[PDB]
């Protein structure tokens, strides 16, 4: 498994506008 | 039949192999998923979740009695939050520091502290106190308050496939608020993720 490196998508289309979720380990 | 907090011992089947007999202490019940817990196991020192009542390699789960009692607040009260050097020995004997931040008090293991590293960046759990006495931790000097909790949201990502796959936000960390677990649905450990200002 890798995890990915940056999440920015919810199923629901809800991810807040202008932030990315980014790996501790970039 | 709550089982946070309890020791438990069961079955664990690795592929087709044989079962195993794993145990460990559950830390915590997921409230966005109440079928999802983490488990400090013997012998790993990642934290893992698990849905102990639904994974199929898990089999014959009980809770055992609770581990033989023992008997610094500030030490442990400085060391959450902050930026981190920890020592590891290579089998040379040589030291190897990885960067890493100390995010809290694990939960029902009092003396163990959730910890994260930059070079992997899933959720361990160790007693930092004796190694910061040993003196193989160092104590570096020092948008989540922004936005609201992301707790609960489903995560969705593609592969190199271009197949989707899902995960959950499950924590927000109460000392650095921008820090969130995820918990992705085909791997057990806790993936720890910054949530930054875009450029």
């Amino acid at each position: 498994f890798a995890a990915p490196a940056e999440v920015r998508h919810f199923t629901d289309g809800s991810f807040p506008a202008g932030f990315v979720l980014q790996l501790f380990s970039h | 039949r709550n089982i946070v907090g309890c020791r438990i011992q069961h079955g664990w089947k690795e592929g087709n192999g044989p079962v195993t007999q794993w145990k460990g202490t559950v830390l915590d019940q997921v409230p966005v998923n109440p079928s999802l817990y983490l488990i400090k196991y013997d012998g790993f020192d990642c934290v893992y979740g698990l849905e102990l009542n639904k994974d199929e390699r898990v089999s014959a789960l009980e809770v055992l009695p609770d581990r033989v009692a023992t008997s610094d607040a500030h030490l442990a009260d400085t060391m959450i939050g902050k930026a981190v050097e920890h020592m590891f020995e290579t089998e040379d004997g040589s030291k190897d520091e990885w960067r890493g931040m100390v995010l809290a008090r694990a939960p029902v293991m009092n003396t163990w502290f959730y910890i994260t590293y930059e070079k992997d960046p899933v959720l361990y759990m160790y007693q930092l106190l004796d190694d910061y006495k040993e003196g193989d931790l160092r104590i570096m000097p020092d948008p989540g308050e922004v936005v609201d909790s992301l707790v609960g949201k489903q995560v969705e990502y593609a592969k190199e496939d271009g197949s989707k796959r899902t995960g959950m936000v499950i924590h927000q960390v109460e000392a650095k608020p921008s820090v969130y677990f995820i918990k992705f649905d085909d791997d057990f450990h806790i993936y720890v993720y910054d949530l930054v200002k875009t450029s």
